[PDB]
RNA sequence: ACAGAUGUCCUCGAGAGGUA
């Protein structure tokens, strides 16, 4: 269990809810196929969004049993995992499948380092295994070369643009077509596929899709949404969507912290009994719910401030909270030295905001736009307060105490660390200290603005990068009250450009012959950007893999020249994958809009591949723009199964309709306003919980063990609309008078 | 095949409804509870007849709390999947596993080793169906199914059917 | 806690002996290894005297047989397959008396 | 109920045709309700354009949109009675309340067979301010946050009202009404009927006892009758107090208000049936002896209807009356377009 | 939920008998001569598929007139049958009762007999034999052509060997079902 | 509102669901709204029937139900005529006290 | 009062008893609403009773002593 | 969070004027302050009682919230 | 079995019966349950129970079990309360 | 892609000295 999960469970305990996973009955050896049209015990669900990376990644190269066969085993595992998730959630309106693709230049800074660290770990473990076999062979035993050559799955090879992504995308389409054809309950379900060709990080695609579904006047505000992902920030990102009917599904990491991890050798000691018990135990994986509707009430009861010149708005209150949480920690910028734990600093930042809010005469952020003087005052107050936090952290570290090593020599607890911290990154020169401080201030402000725009109003630069490795220390951004931030739109990177900007190590061989020849040659124009020994590992507090790299950045112009030089001699078949592509929408044979789609597109009109159809959410759902498919799909045809050894029956094209889906362009800026006609959920909170969250509780102090206990006693929480009227009865009369009479 | 029985259900009425209309309260409770219940011992309680006839007895007040338990005596139509008989049903789903034949409020499943070897799965036609010589079953078709399943009555009942031997087809 | 089973009061208690078939059937695990916490002194050995299928031993780990902790787990029962039949200490006198009553060569 | 057409009547009284000049969209989160907004504001800053109106019951836009509908279509419709949502409401409601509460002045003309009938301050200003603060003109999702924040410190004006023609009738008798729609609650469909999506909002005082409950019941009866005469499915009421502060806003959908008055005192429960029967009897009396022109260019006469002593005294006036000259010949309620259309087909 | 008192050592009978097979061998609770609520010794009913539809329809209309008068005091072929059944079920039972629609549809689209006189004739014909009501219910529910087909589809019918009267009443059932 | 510190007050507020609220730890001086059907664990007040017993309990008069009267000293006080059935003196004797936890038990102790 | 002092005031336990066994060897899954007795294949004849924990310990020790204290919720006088 | 925690305080006014004790548990407005000479606990308002140094020194009122420190 | 109305127990209410009815009624009034008398300014459930029992307005039935197993039902209103 | 800690009560069999 992560520290963030523990923090959110301690501060907000009721957000943890139990799940109801159906177990199909087994009679006479056979397995009863579970129904899909039956009512879901976990409440009605309409929209489900799934990050396909979060399923294809754990299935491949797992920590218990690596797939012994070829990619086929991983494909079967991800197919059964997706089937289990679909049966658990049971979407009724639209099911969304998205996998990571092209990402903006800011993401390469940390993704490249993570991939290189993983590759180095794989290389060193392979060397250790080779040494183990060499020592074992000295005794006299003989091991087949197949076992020795049976290396890992090369997790670094899973990158957008590789043929593995294309093979996975081809398999996914067949799987969803088979599911739509063979399941009568999928008649109204609509499935979209966002392959690795489509740019996005997996979650930003979901944000764009939900803002495009909210880009229609007739969109129902009462629709429920579910997003499944293992990322910790996923539960936090869904709050920014301003959708009360939201809940996050994820695996129960509380049990998985100390789950079954015994060695395979012990599985044969007791023969049938122990193996049967083990296979029964791991067959069921508990999950949990991360409802956001309840969390909105907790945030409302925790962000209240008495006395304010402006008007307290719940929608605007969450904006400052999400901006501050992103500032404290995100996967786009280096961690602030002051905010390292990222858990205990949240309350300090919140009370700083509470004490500075009366001084300010305006809100923190306005629809993603950061108020420059207000944020300047906030960071000035934090820097004034950061001294006490730094002193307490140093005292705690000293009490606890009682690969380059850089932070140890800094000795931040001693007075005068302002230049001592910067000496670990640059030379000992006075004016250079000020120059680097100003540059870091400008870069950090630009990065904060860029991440706010990306997570609120979508991508705005697509090429911005962070040209630094160490975040500025406390009392930063002293004078910056004159800069104006205005980002420029840039074209997304090509799949090959993004793949080489990820910069896999020499172990990776997903590149074609030309690119690997241009790399492996000792006299390479970009050989300086590709280390071999990788000695850039550096601790900087923390431990284990949490250390960051210090390798030099990559110049975009050199990589562009390299790709433009390698392009002309590449084969046309391989170059055919350079197309950005568009998401593909799949609908059932008996869909409400199926007749209209079959009469408009792929019909007797026989237009020259330029007719598009725009439809609203009044009929069926999934508002958007559909276009002619660019693949080989055609009416009265057949689709070849790519799984091969999967015993999957072939299907015809008359059962599944395939077309290219394009999101509706945003007319105006995506504001944060609750849509009219939204029906609030049932009132579940009590004033006691409001007081509990208003008073500062030191993790409940373990006075009565209220943190952990009858967790299952919280039961399920009702979801969906509750009551025709969207306004709670306050004073008034008639209906409110009758309610008061029946209550009192 | 449906049976008319004389079942009994115990309802623990709360003292908050100990008024002149507690009888009608028990009546509506019995309706809202017994209907749609998939009891393992009996099956489905489709409907309760003679609503204005069912009688209640003196409710015994429990020693623990003031709630009173009433032993009602109702009669209703009960459907049980049973075992060892032929029955007619209508398909509602089809897949490689089998066809989901529906008889009344039931969904009897047929596995691979149940039907004879004269059925092969294919998706060439508009409905995904098992097609072979002189056998035509589809999403909506007539089929006679013989039940030989173990039911497995655990808070709900099920059924497994067979297609072996003649007369178990469309006809 | 809520249980869908009807709540009743015990009206009769029937005593009797335990047949080997019944105790074998109701048993949830078989105990053969005469060791406890033998999983490299980290976990409980499978098939030992502290088999996890018996029930929740400590902390808050739910018993895998019933997916619950201790506040509602009666405690599941195992069994031991004795190599040879063994007399019951409390029934020695009755066994001797019934052996004297009946013939030792025929069941008459 | 079927929609025939619509028109807009903004400032300068140009009576534009088939334009959604305002199409006010309702939007009011509960946070704004809890914000305790003030409905008084700039009372002296009100700009009323009704004073400069040339006619309170002017139907020039209705006549123009009827001409446009007839030009687009072929044969004329079977509806006879035409009312600008004011005569029908008063005629039905006068049988339920005292005649002193309503002023009767009706001018009925049978041109071309069809029938054309033409007829506190602080509370009114507070209601108009609430109406303006409960809408944002252009639909949400297409306006910046600046308009949202400016809506609080906005101005109040009397004009630019969206009016749509609704065709209805019971039995053989059919009639159309020039109903004015000031709010749309859901997505608006272009080229399709929007009656099922429209909504109406008003203001009312709170309740304190049974007498105030009966007053609220009477107001609900009035608004339900006025909506059912057109077909508005949604009714919105904004509660107000002695301090002119919006306390709570609740919506009253149709198909449930009749049962809500039924489960109340018998008077309000039977008021619905009494009003329905009175409307039916009034329509039957209206279709009794009014002359039918049939073919165009026929004799045209005007009638005067006065409701006194619980009786609709109707008399046939002579040509010597000044009103006859100003209507039959003066064409005060008619227009050159209608006579041109009448001469066009015959 | 039970209707019969404990007898014949129910506590520890272990496996008294295997579950019901094709060759009759009824269950412990569904045995003949059930205990009547008011008295005792009530035989199991002989209810067929067509009889079930009429019985449920009669119960539905009885409850319909019941709560219709209560609220008043307080204040083609298959296509026509489906609409009437839907409008009756929409408000009579209330609640959810999803399974009621499926069984009603099955009764309507598989109604062998659609007249009270027809079902009266068929059960007055079937009461002549001493067969188990389970056998007569299946015989009157599923139409059959040959004697061997009836024996195979409906087992535990070996007591009839003559097959002459069996052919006679099979033809009677066939013509009654075609007289719908 | 008084709290568990003053003698007239409560220590816990049992909710309808079953969760227990501790008025000592939570405190906050909050205006908690008590919905109907909830349970409040208040301190024993005057005229509260309790069971008063002495060991050994030879006869039925060795344990009888009294009425609670709160006194400002830490010792059980009883009438002199009551000691005779209890067979107790004031030379160091200690005697137990039992508090009923339900209405029917209180009524049974009061009437029997 | 005696029952309250013996059970509510000291220890109250809820257990499930098989209707055929009479013992407490019933696996209960309240979340899944499953009550199966593996000994008799019983899934529709499960009852719950309230007994003190001391009684539970005594019954378990007796069962360990090869003695079956079968518990039933009906009278056998009706035969 | 609360300043009045583990700091020696002197009770002012009431029947315990001039007494010396250490506050152990603080909740809401009432503060539970133990007594040195007397073996009892008295709950009084935190504002009423003055605040002293653990080692010894001048006494101050509840203005420690502004100072956010001791002494 | 029930002994018709040829009952032969005592036409009066025993002390144990009085205590049991008083406790049951006190619990029922303590919970949200209807009261069939005029509280008249009483707020203790036990006293409300005694007030209800004063004029025999308690809708409770006593089932006196014979040692053999038979039982006869006695209404509260028909039971004489002399103690 | 991802991921470093907490849940409140422990004795148990005995022995000795005393109080009603
Ligand atoms: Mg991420
Ligand atoms: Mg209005
Ligand atoms: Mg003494
Ligand atoms: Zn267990
Ligand atoms: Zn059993």
């Amino acid at each position: 269990v992560p520290s963030f999960f523990r923090w959110l469970s301690r501060k907000y305990p009721k957000i943890i809810s139990p799940v109801l996973e159906e177990q199909p009955q087994i009679v006479d050896g056979v397995i009863l196929p579970l129904d899909y049209s039956a009512s879901n015990p976990n409440g009605e669900l309409d929209n489900l969004y799934l990050d396909m990376n979060g399923i294809v990644h754990p299935c491949s190269h797992p920590e218990n049993k690596p797939p012994p066969e070829t990619e086929d085993e991983m494909l079967l595992a991800v197919f059964e995992y997706t089937n289990r998730v679909l049966n658990m959630a049971r979407p009724r309106k639209v099911l969304v499948m998205a996998v990571d693709g092209v990402a903006p230049r800011a993401k390469m800074n940390q993704q490249r380092a993570r991939r290189f660290r993983s590759a180095r770990d794989a290389q060193i473990e392979n060397e250790a295994r080779e040494e183990i076999m060499r020592q074992r062979e000295e005794v006299g035993e003989i091991i087949d070369d197949a076992v020795r050559n049976k290396k890992t799955w090369d997790s670094n090879a899973i990158t957008p643009g590789t043929p593995f992504m294309d093979k996975l995308a081809a398999a996914l389409r067949y799987w969803t077509a088979f599911k739509l054809a063979t399941d009568p309950g999928w008649k109204n379900l609509q499935v979209i596929i966002s392959d690795a060709t489509v740019p996005g990080e997996g979650e930003h695609k979901i944000m764009n899709f939900i803002r495009s579904q909210r880009a229609d006047p007739e969109y129902n505000p009462n629709t429920t949404h579910c997003i499944y992902g293992l990322d910790a920030d996923l539960i936090f990102l869904g709050l920014a969507t301003h959708e009360p009917h939201f809940k996050i599904l994820r695996e129960d990491v509380f049990a998985q912290d100390n789950r079954k991890r015994n060695n395979l050798k012990d599985t044969i000691n007791m023969t049938e009994e122990e193996k049967q018990f083990l296979q029964k135990q791991n067959s069921e994986q508990p999950f949990l719910w991360l409802h956001i509707n309840v969390l909105r009430e907790y945030l409302s009861a925790e962000l209240w401030v008495p006395g304010l010149p402006f008007t307290f708005d719940l929608e605007r209150a969450i904006d400052d909270w999400v901006f501050m949480c992103f500032f404290c920690g995100n996967d786009f910028l280096p961690h602030l030295p002051c905010l390292d734990v990222r858990e205990n600093s949240i309350d300090i930042l919140l009370d700083i905001w509470k004490v500075v809010l009366p001084k300010l005469k305006t809100y923190m952020t306005c629809d993603g736009v950061l108020n420059l003087p207000s944020v300047e005052t906030l960071l000035q107050h934090l820097g004034s307060r950061e001294g006490d936090i730094f002193k307490t952290r140093h005292i705690q570290e000293a009490r606890k105490k009682e690969v380059f090593d850089t932070d140890e020599f800094v000795k931040l607890f001693e007075p005068g660390y302002h230049e001592r911290y910067y000496t670990a990154k640059f030379h000992v020169t006075p004016q250079d200290i000020e120059q680097l401080r100003k540059d870091m201030v400008k870069c950090y402000i630009e990065g904060v603005a860029w991440v706010l725009m990306y997570y609120y109003q979508g991508c705005a630069s697509w090429n911005w990068f962070y040209p630094y490795h160490y975040a500025p220390l406390a009392t930063d951004f002293h004078g910056f009250s004159h800069l104006e931030i205005k980002f420029e739109e840039g074209t997304p990177f090509l799949p090959y450009e993004q793949l080489m900007s990820v910069l896999p190590a020499a172990s990776g061989h997903a590149l074609p012959k030309i690119f690997r020849s241009l790399m492996s040659e000792p006299d390479s124009e970009i050989i300086d950007f590709y280390p071999e020994e990788f000695p850039i590992d550096m601790n900087g507090k923390k431990m284990s893999w949490q250390g960051i790299a210090l390798l030099p950045f990559i110049d975009q112009d050199r990589l562009l020249t390299a790709v433009r030089a390698q392009y002309p001699l590449l084969s046309d078949a391989e170059r055919a994958r350079n197309i950005r592509g568009e998401p593909v929408l799949l609908i059932s044979n008996k869909n409400a809009n199926y007749e209209r789609f079959s009469k408009k597109l792929y019909s007797k009109e026989n237009n020259n591949n330029n007719v598009v159809v725009k439809f609203q959410h009044f009929k069926s759902g999934l508002s958007g723009i559909v276009s002619k498919d660019v693949e080989g799909f055609e009416l009265n045809g057949k689709i070849v199964c790519p799984i091969q050894g999967g015993s999957l029956p072939n299907l015809s094209t008359t059962l599944i309709l395939k077309m290219s889906y394009r999101l509706i362009p945003l007319p105006s800026r995506n504001k944060s306003i609750i849509l009219n006609g939204f029906i609030p959920s049932e009132p579940v909170l009590t004033a006691y919980d409001l007081d509990s969250i208003m008073y500062k509780y030191n993790n409940q102090n373990y006075s009565r063990r209220w943190n952990f206990g009858n967790d299952l006693k919280q039961n399920i929480v009702p979801v969906g609309p509750k009551g025709i009227t969207q306004y709670k009865p306050r004073t008034g009369g008639y209906r409110a008078f009758f309610y008061f009479a029946e209550l009192s | 095949m449906f049976f008319i029985k004389d079942l009994s259900l115990n309802i623990t009425l709360h003292p908050s409804f100990f008024g002149p209309r507690m009888k009608q309260y028990l009546k509506t409770k019995l309706l809202e509870e017994v209907e749609g219940s998939c009891t393992g011992k009996f099956g489905y309680i489709l409907c309760v007849l003679d609503y204005d006839n069912i009688d209640i007895q003196r409710g015994r007040i429990l020693p623990t709390d003031g709630s009173a338990e009433f032993n009602v005596k109702y009669r209703a139509v009960v459907f049980k999947p049973f075992k060892g008989e032929v029955v007619d049903g209508t398909v509602v789903s089809c897949s490689q596993h089998g066809f989901e034949v529906q008889v009344g409020p039931m969904k009897v499943f047929v596995t691979k080793h149940l039907m004879p070897q004269d059925l092969t799965f294919n998706a060439g036609s508009n409905p995904p169906s098992y097609q072979s010589s002189e056998d035509v079953i589809t999403i909506k078709s007539r089929i006679r199914v013989k039940i030989e399943g173990c039911i497995s009555q655990v808070s709900s009942i099920h059924a497994i059917g067979s297609i072996k031997e003649d007369y178990l087809g469309a006809i | 806690q809520y249980s869908s089973a009807p709540l009743r009061t015990v009206k009769e208690v029937q005593f009797g002996l335990f047949s080997p078939e019944e105790v074998r059937a109701i048993s949830v695990a078989k105990i053969r290894f005469p060791e406890t916490m033998d999983e490299t002194q980290t976990r409980a050995k499978i098939g030992g005297l502290n088999d996890p299928r018996l029930g929740s031993i400590d902390r808050n780990l739910k018993c895998q047989t019933c997916q619950e902790g201790m506040n509602e787990c009666p405690g599941h029962f195992g069994h031991i397959d004795l190599a040879k039949p063994v007399f019951h200490v409390g029934f020695i006198a009755k066994i001797k008396k019934v052996c004297e009553c009946v013939c030792m060569h025929c069941g008459k | 109920p079927k929609e025939i057409g619509f028109y807009s009547r903004t400032k300068d009284e140009e009576y534009l045709i088939s334009d959604d000049t305002n199409l006010n969209y309702y939007y009011l989160p509960d946070a704004e309700l809890d914000r305790k907004l003030d409905l008084s504001s700039g009372f002296q800053k009100f700009k009323d354009y009704y004073k400069d109106f040339e006619d309170r019951c002017s139907l020039r836009g209705l006549l123009e949109t009827i001409e446009s509908s007839e030009r687009h279509k072929g044969k004329k419709i079977n509806a006879d009675i035409i009312t600008f949502r004011g005569i029908a409401r008063k005629l039905i409601s006068c049988a339920f309340d005292s005649p002193s509460f309503n002023t009767v002045d009706l001018r009925i003309v049978s041109f071309n067979g069809q029938l054309f009938i033409k007829e506190q301050d602080l509370n009114v200003f507070t209601g108009y301010k609430f109406e303006t603060l409960a809408t944002l003109s252009n639909p949400l999702q297409y306006t910046p946050r600046e308009v949202i924040e400016k809506r609080t410190k906005r101005i109040v004006s009397h004009g630019d009202e969206y009016i749509s023609v609704v065709r209805t009738g019971v039995g053989n008798c059919k009639l159309i009404l020039g109903a004015e729609v000031d709010c749309i609650f859901d997505f608006k469909e272009n080229g399709r009927d929007n009656l099922k999506h429209y909504a109406e909002l008003k203001c009312t005082q709170q309740v304190a006892n049974i007498s105030d409950t009966h007053k609220f019941e009477r107001k609900l009866f009035r608004t339900w009758l006025q909506c059912f005469l057109v077909g508005i499915p949604r009714i919105i009421y904004g509660f107000k107090d002695d301090h002119y502060v919006l306390k709570t806003v609740e919506e009253f959908s149709t198909e449930e208000v009749p049962v809500l008055l039924k489960n109340n005192n018998p008077q309000v429960g039977s008021a619905c049936l009494e009003a329905i029967k009175w409307y039916g009897l009034l329509t039957e009396w209206l279709l009794k002896m009014i002359p039918r022109d049939e073919d165009p260019h026929s004799q045209i006469r005007a009638f005067k209807l006065v409701f006194e002593n619980n009786h609709l005294r109707l008399s046939e006036i002579e040509e010597s009356d000044e009103e006859y000259s100003g209507l039959i010949d003066g064409e005060h309620i008619l227009s050159n377009g209608f006579k041109e259309w009448r001469k066009s087909l015959k | 939920s039970t209707s019969t008192f404990q007898t014949r050592r129910r506590r520890l009978k272990k496996v008294e008998e295997e579950e019901n097979a094709a060759t009759l061998q009824l269950g412990q609770e569904f045995q003949l001569k059930q205990i009547n609520h008011q008295g005792e010794e009530e035989e199991l009913i002989a209810l067929n598929l067509s009889e079930a539809r009429l019985v449920i329809k009669e119960a539905l209309v009885e409850r319909r007139r019941a709560f219709k008068r209560s609220q008043k005091k307080h204040k083609e072929t298959r296509e026509k049958e489906l609409e009437s059944i839907d409008v009756l079920l929409e408000q009579t039972t209330g609640g959810n009762n999803k399974d009621l629609k499926n069984t009603m549809q099955y009764l309507t689209n598989f109604s062998r007999f659609r007249d009270q006189e027809t079902v009266g004739a068929v059960i007055q014909l079937l009461k002549s034999t001493g067969l188990h009501p389970f056998e007569v219910a299946q015989l009157g529910s599923l139409a059959c052509d040959t004697a061997d087909e009836a024996k195979t589809l409906i087992p535990s019918l070996n007591n009839k060997i003559s097959d002459d009267e069996l052919e006679r009443i099979l033809k009677e059932l066939s013509n009654l079902e075609t007289l719908y | 509102r008084n709290g568990p510190n003053e003698h007239p007050g409560a220590k816990y507020v049992i909710r309808d669901s079953g969760d227990r609220i501790d008025l000592r730890y939570s405190k906050r001086a909050g205006d908690i709204q008590l919905q109907y059907g909830w349970k409040v664990e208040r301190h024993i007040m005057d005229n509260d029937p309790v069971l008063f017993n002495r060991q050994p309990s030879l006869h039925k008069m060795s344990m009888m139900a009294h009425r609670v009267k709160v006194i400002p000293y830490s010792t059980f006080r009883l009438n002199l005529s009551v000691t005779s059935p209890y067979n107790a003196d004031f030379d160091g004797d200690e005697m137990n006290l039992h508090v009923p936890q339900s209405e029917e038990t209180r009524a049974e102790l009061s009437q029997l | 009062f005696l029952k309250e002092r013996l059970m509510e005031a000291s220890d109250a336990f809820r257990v499930h008893i098989c209707g055929i066994c009479g013992l407490m060897t019933v696996i209960a899954k309240l979340n899944h609403n499953q009550f199966e007795c593996k000994g008799c294949d019983n899934k529709i004849d499960i009852y719950q009773i309230h007994i003190p924990y001391a009684a539970k310990l005594l019954f378990q020790e007796l069962m360990a002593m090869n003695i079956t204290p079968r518990l039933y919720t009906d009278r056998s006088r009706d035969f | 969070r609360e300043v009045a925690l583990g700091k020696t305080v002197r009770i002012r006014s009431a029947g315990y004027k001039g007494q010396l004790g250490i506050v152990k548990d603080v909740n809401g407005d009432k503060a539970t302050v133990e007594l040195h000479s007397k073996n009892k606990h008295i709950t009084i308002d935190k504002h009423k009682l003055t605040y002293y140094n653990r080692e010894g020194g001048e006494g101050i009122t509840y203005d420690e919230l502004v100072n956010r420190r001791g002494r | 079995a029930i002994p018709k109305d040829q009952r032969a127990t005592t036409p009066y209410m025993t002390k144990y019966e009085r205590a049991r009815i008083l406790g049951t009624r006190a619990l029922q009034i303590s919970m949200n349950a209807p009261v069939f008398v005029d509280l008249e300014g009483e707020t203790d459930p036990l006293r409300i129970a005694m007030k209800e029992l004063a004029e025999k307005k308690i809708p409770l039935v006593i089932r006196r079990y014979l040692p053999d197993g038979s039982f006869e039902d006695w209404s509260v209103e028909e039971l004489i309360v002399d103690l």
